[PDB]
DNA sequence: ACGCCTTAACCAACTTGGCCATGGAGTACAGAAAAAGTATTACTAATATATGTTGAA
DNA sequence: TTCAACATATATTAGTAATACTTTTTCTGCCAAGTTGGTTAAGGCGT
């Protein structure tokens, strides 16, 4: 009662609740509903919009839509209708504003290439580069440099030049790029069933797998098409060095951002289990390999089709050797002089690899120094949870759940046997843990059909649920925090109009640091929560 | 409790359901004011209507 | 209230009611099943009708 | 043992010697004062106590009898689950460098909330 | 409460005439309301013992065939009794029996305590005392006062016989009433005079029955009755009245209970006298009761019966006592000299025979006194008046209990005029409360006066100072027979021997459970 | 060629509200311990019934 | 027979002080239709 928490603003809205405020926190206005309604109901048509939103028809419809396009906030499909002409139905990009939802953290992705110029105007340069990019999202050095002054050495005003390529940075949006993945797989599922030279009408398996093969291997060069394209990378005009292709607009490259932050986690978790010497070694080693590892990207194909209880493994096996061998060529065998702050003899000092043991790494070419990879990242992921509940709720929940890990569907005696303290606490910690997810429940009929108190009560992990509940977390501040940010705007909104155009009153002076360092608390507090959220949303 | 099995613990889906249950006889079937009831007796010299 | 004794009121049953519909009398329903039956005004809200 | 307490006592007692079992003593005075490449090649160190604890338990200074290596392993199992130690190759064991707990950031300790007045907090059940 | 909107009449008249059943005031003609909207057709230690308490309550209640309604009175009383923690300390049958008795008494019904109680094993004096306690613990007044006028009916119903009994009943009642008038009634069980007039007017109606039959409903003895039978035979104009005409005598004669006639058996101004003064004396060292009990003229040691040493002395004819901790209670003390001086004598055996145990903390726990006014007084009304500060029940005890708050003393009352004032720790309070209530004493009389001075004799502290207050003054007041009150070692090896031959099982169980201590360990 | 398993249509099992209207009186398991409060267990020490018995006339 | 007389109880205030005793107080062990499953028939599918 009395709105102070306001469960309305909160409790009843899964998932999209983030989105519709993000775009709101971005635009709102006309642009708010279309994404909200979209993610709500799913597939939607232009004509189909205004029969729901009442959204200023076929203007803000068109306007907001092309807005999202420019910023690639939607997934975008068109095809002929079944009678003819052409029809356009729409989805929402990835997590979309997910791009925006990092931003300053994507700004931190620069801090990898903060190197080679440290604390320079070059820093501010690449800064305005990136955010100008990300505000529009697709630009050319022809368009950008065009807007930029043409009196500052071309190969310097825009100093990031060859550095435009690297791993992250930009890739031209093409066709499939923001096109919905789940279907465009089905689009490739054509031309194989669709091209059958009336071969034999038996065993669709021979039709399927082969089509699958095609569907597989065709899709590969499909997604490998953005992975690298030389016409960008290669161009070296006369009396010049190698440049990108200034012609086509390129767009933020999200992959190496994923792999980068996931790295940062591994710096933390590994850093937890090893020493800062061995740690920083692992840290600088990963700086090379984070180039090559998809690490969130592999799903792709898994997303968009039913597995098969065998063929699921027929995907898993591909992930077993993939990075381990062929990208293993790109991976650690002998690396030389990474940084050093240590000094003097660097060799057995570099044999500190073998100090890696558990629960990860520590697999090499039996006498070259190498870390397992495409096998590593997967069983690494499974471990990543660990600490996630301790002062989350209670210390004792750890050991039991951890124990609940090793054993499975046991019961309280065998708990209290294995466990310690008192049933007075054991129930509490357990019960206060069962209040959401974790343990779930198991029970079996005891000398009855099914009855209330007869049977036995058992406990289970099911990280499927667990790893899939931490979105409730997303529903906490990533839900809320954005509001009390926005809600605090209308507080100073009057002053916000004036105070922004000024560069007056004592309370103004006070509430400056209040609302502002307040914004430090919210935004920083967010990114705090984000570093945690960086996992269960993807792997 | 009791526990000699008092039959009509039921209060609700019932009160909305059948016969005297509202949504037929107590709502569409309202028992309406301004009326009167008596027995009959013939009056031929009274006109029809 | 119910029947004779305590005090009056008389029974329009459904089977009794619908006989009026065969004559299709609009208002006779209202005066009968409404204005003389339970006289009430609900106050509501266009937005989120309640 | 017995169904009541002061196992936690004898636990945190054995945890001490367990911390000794791995590298030299705490050296937590300043930040990096560990084994310094773990003496020579921690690969050479494959170590644990198990039965030894009983020879270690000889100290007593407490009211109890001895206890079987089986139930010794049971005592080990909690700090496995509490993650104070590590279980490698059965009877071999490690420390989780717990000590950094005993003494951006993702550790629960070494973290304190503001948690007064301001509405900007993260509780857990801000949605239940 | 509601008022018209226009005429603002404060009175509303309901019209049920035409069966509009409306409400309107004779001041306006503008109705108050339309169609008055009418209707139609856990587990706690307390609450559970209220379940069981209703079970017991009702069950045992109408085992008497008492009215159901009346039971709920006690149910509140019982519940009320739960509030003051009067309930827990003793048996339940006491409780429910009490609270029902306070109902029926307060409600003036026909049932009897000795009777009602008799539903059990009970001595009936027990639950009587239980009822007596809640008189303290709850706070009540003159409410529970009855007469045979009721109980003759319930008795008359039980004897069957013929309907002339009713005619007899009318004959009996006024009969007893004149007997109530002639003042032989109070101070005795009303059932006695009840069955008395039964045998009298049934005798007047000449139907031959037995005293067994009478006391059968009366639940008293027979000789008990005939004491009251011939106790009528001697009364005023008894044989002059006892003949026919249904005793139209309304007259009195005198009113002279035999009470003060037994005062004639030895035949303010009369001063109440000291009897005993209850006190205590602290020694200051705890010691072995048997070790001192070894050599004495007057002592007994049997912790089996009670744990203490029985101590008494023929001079100055005082008892007192000893405790184990080095404490004692002074008893049998008629005055303070004889009290404190003998109280010192007890330390003389001690420092002489046993340990040191000096004489400390001599403090009066109570003082007893008694008096008589030599004439009858009416308690029935006195209680009816002062039953606020007074308590009496007819069969619970013959004398009347008075309670004075200022000062705080219980007063023992008799129509003989004999009054026992006791419960005070101070001498002067005796005559303070005594002469204080004396205006009530002479106030109630039927058809001396000088208190002299309110304080005449010296105070308590005077006689207290007349005896050595220093614990180490002992040999000074030694009678020199206390030198002889010790006994030889032979009579200890013989007396004490007999004690051991008797108590070797008592001490045997002591030391045996003391061995269970060793067994307790294992 | 021939057999195998997989998918799916059928059919027999268990399944559930209906059941004139109007009146018109008529209508929580049993067992334990811990706490706590009182009775007894001696004494005055004074009652006057009440009772018992026995016993002496 | 009637006395009679004698003893017991009895209500208070003290007590200790101790044991013993009950409580309270937790605190616990009749038809149409869906519904299933049990059957079969086809049908790939590999032999
Ligand atoms: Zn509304
Ligand atoms: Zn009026």
């Amino acid at each position: 009662v009395m709105t102070i928490s306001s469960l309305e603003q909160r409790t009843l809205n899964p998932d999209l609740f983030l989105y519709k405020e993000l775009v709101k926190a971005h635009l709102g206005e006309r642009a708010a509903s279309v994404i909200g309604m979209l993610v709500a109901l799913g597939r939607l048509s232009v004509r189909e919009l205004v029969e729901k939103i009442d959204g200023m028809d076929v203007d803000s419809v068109k306007t907001t839509l092309v807005s999202l396009t420019q910023l690639r906030c939607v997934k975008y499909l068109q095809e002929t209708a079944i009678s003819g002409k052409k029809t356009t139905y729409y989805y929402y990009n990835e997590e979309g504003i997910h791009i925006l939802l990092y931003s300053g953290l994507i700004i931190d992705e620069i801090i990898t290439q903060m190197r080679v110029n440290d604390e320079e105007e070059h820093k501010q340069l690449v800064a305005e580069i990136v955010q100008n990019v990300i505000s529009l999202g697709s630009l050319t050095v022809e368009d950008y440099l065009s807007s930029v002054t043409s009196d500052s050495m071309k190969y310097t005003i825009s100093s990031l030049f060859v550095q435009l390529c690297e791993m992250g940075y930009l890739i031209q949006i093409s066709k499939l790029h923001y096109t919905p993945i789940e279907d465009l797989w089905q689009f490739l599922y054509e031309k194989h069933y669709k091209n059958i030279p009336r071969n034999s009408p038996l065993s669709d398996l021979k039709k399927r797998s082969q089509a699958k093969m095609n569907a597989k291997t065709d899709f590969a060069k499909i997604i490998n098409k953005p992975n690298e394209l030389s016409q960008i990378l290669t161009v070296d005009p006369k009396t010049s060095l190698r440049i990108v292709k200034p012609t086509v607009s390129l767009t933020i490259n999200l992959d190496r951002f994923m792999k980068g932050r996931r790295s940062k986690q591994l710096i933390n978790l590994a850093k937890t289990r090893v020493g800062s010497v061995t740690a920083q070694v692992y840290k600088i080693a990963l700086r090379l390999t984070e180039q090559k590892s998809p690490k969130i990207r592999d799903p792709l194909t898994q997303t968009g089709l039913l597995q098969d209880l065998e063929e699921a493994k027929s995907f898993q096996d591909e992930a077993e050797l993939v990075e381990e061998k062929t990208p293993g060529l790109t991976f650690n065998a002998i690396d030389l002089a990474r940084h050093l702050p240590s000094a003097s003899l660097i060799n057995s000092h570099l044999k500190i690899l073998a100090s890696s043991n558990f629960p990860f790494l520590n697999e090499t070419k039996p006498g070259v120094y190498y870390v397992p990879y495409s096998k590593l990242m997967p069983v690494l992921k499974s471990s990543v949870y660990e600490y996630v509940i301790a002062s989350t709720l209670g210390p004792s929940a750890m050991r039991l759940s951890r124990c609940i890990r090793d054993n499975k569907l046991v019961s309280e005696k065998i708990i209290n046997s294995t466990a310690l303290m008192k049933e007075k606490d054991i129930r509490s910690t357990l019960a206060s843990l069962i209040r959401y997810n974790s343990v779930e429940i198991q029970e079996v009929p005891r000398t009855a059909d099914r009855s209330a108190s007869r049977a036995v009560f058992l406990f289970r992990c099911k990280e499927t649920h667990s790893y899939n509940f931490m979105r409730q977390n997303l529903e906490w501040n990533m839900a809320n925090l954005l509001f009390k940010k926005e809600k605090l705007k209308q507080e100073n909104s009057t002053l916000l109009k004036k105070a922004n155009r000024d560069d007056l009153l004592p309370s103004e002076l006070n509430q400056l640091k209040m609302v502002n360092e307040r914004e430090l608390n919210v935004f920083a507090r967010l990114s705090r929560l984000l570093s945690l959220w960086e996992v269960f949303q993807m792997a | 409790n009791g526990g000699g099995k008092v039959k009509p613990i039921r209060g609700f889906c019932q009160r909305l359901k059948g016969k005297q249950g509202r949504f037929r006889g107590n709502l569409s079937g309202k028992r309406v004011d301004f009326s009167g009831r008596t027995v009959i007796s013939p009056d031929p010299n009274l006109s029809i209507d | 209230t119910e029947g004779r004794s305590r005090d009056g009121g008389l029974r329009l049953g459904e089977m009794e009611r619908d006989c009026v519909i065969a004559y299709g009398a609009s208002q006779l329903l209202l005066e009968r099943l409404m204005i003389s039956s339970d006289a009430f005004e609900v106050d509501v809200c266009d937005k989120c009708g309640l | 043992e017995l169904d009541i307490e002061f196992i936690n006592s004898l636990l945190t007692i054995v945890w001490r010697f367990i911390s000794e079992n791995t590298f030299p003593n705490g050296f937590k005075n300043f930040e990096n004062g560990p084994k310094k490449n773990v003496f020579y090649a921690p690969n050479v160190k494959n170590y644990s106590t198990t039965q030894e604890i009983l020879e270690f338990i000889t100290a007593a200074q407490v009211a109890n009898v001895e206890l079987t290596p089986s139930n010794i392993r049971s005592l080990c199992e909690v700090l496995v689950y509490d993650d104070k130690l590590e279980k490698v190759t059965h009877d071999c064991y490690r420390v989780t460098l717990e000590s950094i707990l005993q003494m951006s950031i993702f550790n629960y300790f070494k973290m304190f909330p503001a948690s007064k007045h301001d509405k900007e907090v993260v509780y857990f059940d801000e949605w239940t | 409460m509601p008022v018209c909107k226009n005429c603002h009449g404060t009175e509303f008249e309901r019209d049920l005439s035409n069966a509009n059943n409306d409400l309107v005031c004779k001041a306006c003609g503008v109705v108050s309301e339309d169609n008055p909207i009418v209707s139609e057709v856990a587990l706690e230690s307390r609450e559970a013992t209220l379940n069981n308490a209703r079970r017991k309550l009702r069950a045992v209640s109408y085992a008497l065939h008492i009215p159901e309604y009346i039971t709920d009175a006690a149910f509140q009383w019982y519940k009320l009794a739960l509030a003051n923690n009067f309930v827990q300390g003793r048996r339940s049958q006491n409780v429910i029996a009490s609270c029902l008795y306070v109902a029926c008494r307060k409600e003036k019904t026909h049932h009897m305590l000795i009777d009602f109680s008799s539903r059990l094993q009970v001595s009936v004096y027990s639950i009587g005392a239980t009822f007596l306690k809640m008189v303290k613990k709850l706070h009540i007044t003159e409410l529970p006062l009855a007469d045979p006028s009721l109980f003759i009916q319930h008795f008359a119903e039980k004897l069957d016989l013929a309907d002339k009994k009713i005619k007899v009943v009318k004959d009996a009642v006024k009969l007893a009433q004149r007997m109530s008038k002639d003042w032989m009634f109070e101070g005795r069980r009303p059932a006695g005079i009840a069955g008395a007039c039964i045998l009298l007017a049934c005798r007047m109606n000449n139907l031959r029955r037995t005293h067994t039959e009478i006391v059968a409903v009366s639940h008293v003895a027979e000789e008990t009755l005939q004491q009251r039978l011939n106790e009528f035979k001697n009364t005023k104009a008894a044989k002059l009245s006892v003949q026919k005409f249904r005793e139209n005598d309304v007259e009195d004669g005198e009113a002279r209970p035999p009470s003060f006639v037994k005062n004639r058996k030895k035949e303010s101004g009369i001063v109440p006298t000291l009897q005993n003064i209850v006190a205590t004396v602290t020694l200051g060292c705890r010691l072995d009761l048997k070790t001192v009990a070894l050599h004495a003229r007057n002592a007994e040691y049997n912790p089996k019966r009670f744990a203490a040493v029985i101590m008494r002395i023929r001079e100055p004819k005082t008892t007192a006592l000893i405790f184990a901790s080095g404490k004692m209670v002074v008893t049998g003390a008629k005055s303070e000299d004889d009290s404190k001086l003998a109280s010192r004598k007890y330390a003389r055996i001690i420092q002489k025979i046993g340990f040191a145990a000096k004489f400390t903390d001599f403090k009066i726990q109570n003082i007893v006194g008694s008096c008589d006014v030599k004439f009858p007084i009416r308690l029935e009304g006195l209680a009816f008046s002062h039953g606020t500060f007074s308590s009496y029940e007819p069969e619970l005890f013959p004398g009347l209990i008075y309670r004075m708050v200022k000062p705080k003393i219980v007063l023992l009352i008799f129509v003989s005029g004999k009054i026992v004032l006791t419960g005070a720790k101070q001498r002067e309070e005796i005559y303070q409360a005594f002469e204080a209530i004396y205006p009530v004493l002479s106030e109630f009389r039927k058809m001396s006066g000088s208190p002299r001075n309110l304080h005449l004799l010296p105070t308590t502290d005077t006689y207290l100072s007349k005896v050595s207050d220093d614990p180490d003054n002992l040999e000074d007041v030694d009678d020199e027979e206390l030198n002889a009150h010790l006994l030889n070692e032979e009579a200890s090896k013989l007396k004490e021997r007999i004690w051991i031959g008797l108590n070797a099982d008592f001490l045997l169980e002591q030391e045996s459970k003391r061995l269970k201590q060793e067994a307790d360990i294992a």
